[PDB]
């Protein structure tokens, strides 16, 4: 069956991948040189993508 | 008669080998390996970021390590060779040989961050600053241990006409004060079959390590596998050296109760509440090359005994009686060293505050379960001696509450008399 | 939309992100702790305050993604669970020797963190890699044969299991759900 | 010479459960896949075997015909351990060898290579029928009437002359109802 | 001169200061291909960028046009650039058009800096004086013979570019004079990418023991024709090995092994028969003659000898009876010595892993040089065979992996076949005596032959060139000679002509002979009006129309800087 | 298409194509951080070693410029690349 749709928590999500989206960017304008904790912004953005991108297929 | 032998901390012995370890430690570990007449040491360090590991070869035959933050220092026994060599590669390394009569061997050595200790068999006591010039030439009983941290240096001396002792000192840049000068040390020597005799010929004292704390406070590993912490030795007055791991007896009773014996305690740190070291398995005490993760032992006081854990029985599950007496002696001595270390040297970082608040909850957790099985066999005396050192406000209404399910009202007007006395 | 093959069950690499997301202890080979005297890590999936407090040589708890990250770096190392020694795995192994009838007290990710870390930690393991493989496929072994003496049961009704892992799970779905969903399909079709 | 024997059978029983070439054991998965198809069987590679130990591929070249049953037993028990659980049937297996070693050529086939493994290439001419050799045989004796077991393997033993308990001088008979039969195919080589 | 041995991490740090950026990739390699040296030595570059995250673009190159080409389309955002085995020769700024105007950025004050670096890591050892001297923008990673020989020159150069009468004429073309004479001289290796590139990850401390065997195998595949090389970095290795080894053992399926044992100077002696390596060996034929049939009965002689039967020895390796395998090195050490062979006898580096079985360095830079040579209008042509030679350096790189022990196995096969065919067409070229004494150089020409289409490549005419070296080397009666070998390709129609220099026999322990090709090639193209090709990285390797031949070769014996 | 005009028919040649319209749609708008006709594939390893299949030119990505020269070699993160191994002129791992 497909299931009811979480509205409230996916569009805390999209607002959350937004933020997160427009802080790695201002980051990226910021680029000591410490660039795991950007790699670990970046492969959360997309294993995030990846959950939603998936999610939103199936069903 | 005896014959003394240069040791660096947590080294190993060759062995039927064709290396071995010459120090390990927190920063990092410094080994050797035989190359056909001469000598390849690698040192290697736990902290990848802020150094970066190297190698070179040794032609002269180092058999003696210090490693820390800032510099490492080699040693030959055997002709005074010895070499400092900073990280940075700023600062040159710089070479030099000591003078050593006949029948003397540099012991141990010890590296600061303004100065560069050597140790003699004779008992002499060289201190050069961080660039070869010498400072000092001093005389003391013979130094068969060194291991400094920061500015802070200890030191174990041991010979026939003196005795086994300690040394602990602070130089610094500037205030140079001696916190004590060779008081002797509670440790007990090994008794003097191969798998010991190996390292027994190459180690004769049984310091299996000599290291700091995270804090700062002296801690040193003997032959009967105790890890041995000096408390309050900022004053000498009320230093007592408190010994806060039995390994063997943690080792017992990991393993179910089995007296085991192929796995064996090598140390290389302790950081709060925490040892860190190898868990070696195998018939011999130190690891060999292929080093695995350092293991991690909590601090436990030595106040389980072996028969009443083999009688309740019948993983050695020990009761909430003497776990709640062993964790508020524990949580007493760490709230001691954590309150000295924060009056004293302050916080280093800003966690120490709330660990402490949270050791001091656990310290009258613990206390409150001493209290209910001394209301539960209707003492009120010593119900009233354990709750008399509680030390927080919050947990007396507990004790009280405690009082009312044991009905001893007796004790309640006691206790909140000593509430009487605590509101002002 | 939905491939075929992705249309029913998980492909084992989505359960190898599964289990990519849960925490595990590990040592820090890098220092990243602010002294008394470096962008913070800030993440939104997991708890950043482990990672923020990264300390060299200590044991910490992060996300076994970062985990492997890092592994890959070589600033930390993964440290293994308790489970992944020989004498839990012994005990684990004469545990399906003595009930047969009943599956081991194993973790759900008991096949897909020991490949990961088979894989990926070649120098973090304290027992030998080779009788901890071993062991691995001995009671992967005994679980295939547990599982294939269960199959005879497949009832129209229901069928339980109790510690079956989340890869053996993918390994026996597509055809313990069409047999019985074509079983039930017969039994509501012999219905009145 | 049970202990060596047994020792053999240990050692080829390691080599089966403990072979693993590139984070993978090859011999437990074939025998657990030719378990579940019934093809009682195992293809063992030459060089695996050398590449496992070298005194075994001696053990297994020198007296071949006197060790390979001791591998087919070291197979039996692997696959009694894998694929049936204790406390809570399989009849004998076969090794059967990949070799890729030079090609004898038949005219070369002499003496010098009696009770050796080769490997020869040829043209066949003939199959024949398949007979009915015997491996497990129910032996009953005439007078006494115990019933005996005689396991056969097929390499390189007869009806014995004692009953083992005058009852007789060849005592014994041979019970069809109880005996386990394996096939035997003749070809003839060009 | 701009990058010593001890600053090599500094250089390496540079690098990370221009490349450390996860938003884009900032560092191009570019690999001289058909080179084993080149490939280990870009494989442990790859490995340490890989460990650090820096982002790269390997790029394998043949030609110098193929060079100017990739280096033209390249984008300006790039600012590393390493050029691994070659660009140590020909002049950057002259080839690459660089003028240092455009590429300067935040000159202020006497400090200079660039928006682009470009590094050299290359073992010819004719360094350019304005490249290693007077360039910024090309950094070179020298071994240190700037520092012991090439300090007159830098002081004649340095005087001739500061002072731009009898004074000015007696000074000025005096150091000219200098200048010339370390020009027009021949072309020589005497250290390898590969120990330069580990002497850099001793530096920095990222030294494993799988950079060690890419080291190993950057060294062993120097021993051909260059043994001083690999005898005076030999020592290093051994201390490599001891120093990195663990401390032991039962053969276990995870413990990797790497163990200095006696590994036989031989022809795929663990992956073929004895026979087989006796017999398609260099040295077995250079001192045997096996070319002929009386050595081929010599051959059988001594396997008679050492009691070996021949049904024995032309088994597998792997096959073999080890009743001749375990006491094979007695045997060689009795032996040996009636027929010549004493230098059979060498300590080399086995590596094994699981139960897989064991390989030598020697065995699998043979098979990686297998791997590029045959591993898998005229324009056209030629741009679609460079794109094949790309396409075999890349299987090579791929048989370097551990995972990929079918592409090392396939490359065995390729071995044992072309060095079947090198035979054939060696005892081809030595049974109707098609080399010509010319006086000072000796000539081969290849009109037709065996599988005459696979001497095309670079590496398989450089076997065939090794081979008539050794072979002729151990004949005293003629002298050391330098070697034309040309090969006519039919259907591009040219001949691709290479110089060989001769060498010493292996017996015998001095100074190294240099390469007098290059000048003479260079010169003959400025003077004639010859359309040939001087594009590939080794200057001795040159492209000629067949008319066009016969002409080059009457003013190649006319000059006289061979 | 998202990430041989013969078979289909003129209206199965519309249907596809306002199919086209419609996936290229969905990811515009909201749902618009990601890309609907992406990987399906976990990214497991967030670098990977790419090979380069056909010479495609000089292409450009988020923050640098790639070529695409002929067999060559890039260290590059999956991400950047998963739509150009989706197209075949990249293919490894
Ligand atoms: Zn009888």
């Amino acid at each position: 069956e497909l299931l009811p749709y979480p509205h409230q928590l996916m569009k805390r999500l999209l607002n959350r991948i937004s933020m997160q989206s427009q802080l790695i960017e201002n980051i990226s304008m910021g680029f000591n040189e410490s660039k795991l904790p950007l790699l670990c912004m970046e492969t959360e953005l997309e294993r995030l993508k990846f959950v939603i991108r998936s999610y939103i297929r199936c069903r | 008669k005896f014959r003394y032998m240069p040791f660096s901390p947590a080294g190993t012995p060759f062995g039927f080998t064709d290396r071995r370890y010459l120090t390990m430690n927190e920063v990092g570990y410094v080994s050797t390996v035989k190359n056909s007449e001469q000598y390849s040491i690698t040192v290697s360090f736990f902290d990848v970021g802020r150094f970066r590991e190297y190698h070179f070869e040794d032609l002269f035959g180092y058999d003696l390590c210090f490693l820390n933050e800032k510099g490492t220092l080699f040693g030959q026994s055997k002709t005074g060779q010895i070499q400092y060599r900073p990280h940075d590669s700023i600062h040159s390394n710089w070479t030099k040989i000591i003078p050593l009569q006949a029948g003397e061997r540099i012991t141990s050595v010890a590296a600061t961050p303004v100065r560069v200790i050597v140790g003699t068999s004779l008992g002499y006591f060289r201190s050069f600053n961080q660039f070869g010039v010498p400072f000092a030439v001093e005389k003391t009983s013979p130094i068969v241990a060194l291991t400094a941290q920061n500015y802070r240096v200890f030191s174990v001396h041991y010979s026939q006409f003196h005795g086994l002792s300690y040394s602990l000192s602070e130089l610094g840049t500037s205030s140079k004060r001696y916190y004590k000068r060779e008081c002797p040390l509670p440790m007990s020597l090994p008794n003097i079959k191969d798998a010991n005799l190996d390292y027994y010929n190459f180690n004769p004292m049984g310091i299996k390590s000599l290291f700091f704390s995270s804090y700062g406070d002296p801690c040193i590993f003997g032959s009967d596998n105790t890890l041995l912490l000096l408390s309050k030795w900022r004053s000498p007055e009320e230093s007592k050296w408190l010994p806060i791991l039995d390994s063997n007896m943690e080792i017992w009773k990991m393993s179910g109760g089995k007296e085991t014996t192929d796995i064996h305690v090598w140390p290389l740190a302790l950081a709060y509440d925490t040892l860190n070291c190898i868990l070696v398995k195998g018939k011999h005490i130190w690891p060999e090359f292929p080093l695995p993760l350092p293991s991690e032992m909590e601090i436990r006081m030595p106040v389980f005994v072996k028969s009443k854990l083999l009688e309740e029985n019948k993983e050695i599950q020990i009761p909430v009686s003497m776990a709640a007496e062993e964790e508020y002696l524990r949580s007493k001595v760490l709230s001691e060293l954590l309150t000295d270390t924060l009056e004293n040297d302050g916080e280093m970082y800003g966690n120490e505050n709330e660990v402490l608040a949270a050791l001091n909850g656990a310290y009258d957790k613990a206390l409150l379960r001493l209290f209910a099985s001394a209301c539960s066999d209707q003492n009120v005396e010593k119900a009233l001696s354990l709750a008399h050192e509680l030390k927080q406000d919050r947990a007396l209404t507990a004790a009280v509450k405690i009082s009312e399910r044991a009905e001893l009202p007796s004790l309640v007007k006691k206790i909140n008399n000593i509430r009487e006395a605590r509101y002002e | 939309s939905l491939p075929a093959h992705l249309q029913q069950t998980f492909s084992p690499e989505e359960i190898q992100f599964i289990v990519e997301n849960e925490p595990i202890k590990i040592f820090p080979r890098i220092t990243t702790r602010q002294k008394i005297r470096h962008t913070r890590w800030q993440l939104i999936t997991t708890d950043d305050k482990a990672l923020n407090n990264m300390v060299a040589m200590r044991s910490t708890e992060v996300v076994l993604w970062i985990a492997l990250l890092l592994k890959q770096q070589s600033k930390c190392s993964i440290v293994a669970p308790q489970w992944l020694t020989t004498k839990e795995l012994d005990r684990k192994i004469q545990y399906e020797k003595t009930h047969p009838d009943r599956f081991s007290e194993l973790p759900w990710n008991w096949l897909v963190l020991a490949r990961i870390l088979f894989n990926k930690a070649k120098d973090d393991f304290h027992d030998p890699i080779h009788e901890l493989r071993g062991k691995i496929q001995d009671l992967r072994e005994i679980r295939q044969i547990k599982v294939l003496k269960g199959l005879k049961y497949l009832n129209e009704s229901h069928l339980q299991l109790d510690n079956l892992s989340l890869l053996e799970i993918n390994e026996l779905r597509p055809f313990i759900t069409e047999i019985m969903d074509k079983l039930r399909e017969i039994h509501t079709a012999s219905l009145t | 010479n049970d202990d060596d024997n047994t020792e053999i059978i240990k050692s080829f029983k390691n080599f089966i459960l403990e072979f693993r070439l590139d984070s993978q054991f090859i011999y437990r998965d074939q025998l657990r896949n030719n378990i579940l198809v019934k093809n009682y069987s195992l293809t063992v590679n030459m060089e695996h075997l050398i590449g496992y130990n070298e005194d075994i591929y001696k053990k297994l070249s020198d007296e071949p015909s006197d060790i390979i049953p001791l591998f087919e037993t070291a197979i039996t028990q692997v696959a009694k351990r894998i694929s049936i659980l204790s406390r809570a049937s399989l009849p004998t297996f076969q090794l059967i060898l990949n070799s890729n070693a030079n090609q004898i050529p038949l005219r070369d086939l002499d003496s010098e290579h009696v009770s050796k493994i080769v490997r020869l290439s040829g043209i066949i001419i003939s199959t024949s029928v398949l007979s009915s050799r015997a491996t497990y045989l129910s032996i009953m004796c005439r007078n006494c009437r115990h019933t005996t077991s005689i396991t056969i393997n097929n390499f390189n033993v007869s009806l014995p002359r004692s009953c083992l308990s005058n009852c007789g001088p060849d005592p014994y008979i041979i019970i069809h109802e109880s005996s386990k039969f394996i096939d035997q195919q003749f070809l003839k080589l060009q | 001169m701009y990058y010593g041995i001890s600053q090599f991490s500094e250089a390496y740090n540079k690098i990370l200061r221009n490349s450390s950026s996860h938003s884009s990739c900032q560092l191009v390699i570019f690999v001289s291909c058909l080179n084993i040296d080149a490939l280990c030595a870009t494989k442990m570059l790859s490995l340490l960028f890989k460990k650090q995250l820096v982002q790269s673009q390997i790029v394998p190159i043949f030609g110098y046009s193929e060079l100017r080409r990739h280096y033209s389309q390249l984008d300006d955002n790039i600012n590393s650039l390493l050029l691994v085995g070659f660009g140590g020769v020909i002049d950057l700024e002259a080839f690459l058009e660089i003028d240092p105007q455009e590429y300067v950025i935040d000159t202020d004050s006497g400090e200079q800096s660039f928006r682009r670096d470009i590094y050299v890591l290359d073992a010819h050892r004719p360094w350019n004086l304005d490249n290693i001297f007077g360039s910024q923008i090309i950094q070179c990673f020298d071994d240190g013979t700037v520092d012991d020989t090439l300090g007159e020159q830098k002081e004649a150069y340095y005087k001739l570019l500061e002072l731009d009468r009898k004074q000015r004429k007696k000074q000025i073309h005096e150091y000219e004079g200098v200048l010339e004479e370390y020009y027009s001289q021949g072309t020589t290796v005497v250290n390898s990418i590969s120990a330069q590139i580990y002497s850099l990850l001793s530096a920095i401390g990222e030294t494993n023991l799988s950079n060690l065997w890419l080291n190993i195998l950057g060294t062993t595949s120097l021993d051909i024709a260059y043994a001083q090389v690999y005898n005076r970095l030999y020592p290093l290795l051994q201390d490599e090995v001891k120093r990195l080894t663990p401390s032991s053992s039962v053969k276990t399926p995870d413990t990797l092994t790497l163990n200095i044992q006696p590994d036989y100077y031989l022809f795929l002696l663990r992956h073929s028969s004895l026979y087989d390596s006796f017999y398609y060996s260099n040295y077995v034929n250079a001192k045997l003659s096996l070319w002929n049939e009386n050595g081929k009965k010599r051959l059988h002689k001594m396997f008679a000898r050492m009691g070996i039967p021949l049904s024995t020895a032309q088994e597998t390796w792997l096959y073999m009876d080890h009743s001749i395998k375990r006491e094979l090195g007695i045997i060689f050490d009795k032996n040996l010595d009636r027929y010549g062979l004493q230098d059979i006898i060498r300590d080399g580096f086995v590596r094994t892993l699981g139960y897989r079985g064991s390989i030598s360095a020697s065995e699998f830079v043979e098979a990686l040089t297998a791997l590029l040579e045959v591993g898998n209008n005229s324009a056209q042509k030629l741009t679609n065979l460079r794109k094949r030679w790309v396409s075999n350096f890349w299987l090579s790189w791929d048989a370097l992996d551990d995972r990929k022990v079918e592409l090392l196995n396939r490359g065995i096969q390729l071995a044992q076949d072309l060095q079947r065919a090198i035979f054939n067409t060696g005892v081809a070229i030595l049974e109707k005596k098609l080399i010509k004494h010319l006086r000072i150089y000796r000539l081969c020409v290849l009109q037709d032959g065996p599988d005459l289409d696979l001497y095309r490549n670079p590496l398989t005419l450089l076997r065939l060139g090794n081979w008539l070296i050794e072979c002729c080397a151990e004949s005293e009666d003629k002298q050391l000679l330098p070697m034309v070998l040309a090969s006519i390709d039919e259907n591009t129609d040219t001949y691709l002509v290479a110089g060989l220099t001769p060498r010493y026999p292996r017996g015998l322990d001095k100074k190294p002979i240099l390469n007098n090709f290059s000048m003479a090639f260079q010169q003959i193209t400025a003077e004639t009006d010859a359309k040939v090709r001087i594009d590939n990285f080794e200057s001795s390797i040159i492209e000629i129309r067949r008319e066009d031949l016969s002409p080059f070769l009457e003013k190649l014996t006319l000059s006289g800087l061979l | 298409n998202g990430l041989d005009t013969n078979n289909l028919s003129h209206q199965e040649q519309e249907y596809l194509k306002e199919y086209c319209d419609l996936i290229t749609d969905l990811k515009s708008g909201d749902l618009v951080d990601i890309d609907l006709s992406g990987s399906l594939v976990p990214p497991s390893d967030v670098f990977i070693d790419v090979r380069v299949l056909k010479d495609a030119g000089e292409i450009q990505t988020e923050y640098g410029v790639f070529n695409l020269i002929k067999d060559s070699q890039f260290f590059v993160r999956q991400s950047d690349v998963e739509r150009l191994i989706q197209q075949g002129y990249l293919q490894k791992i």
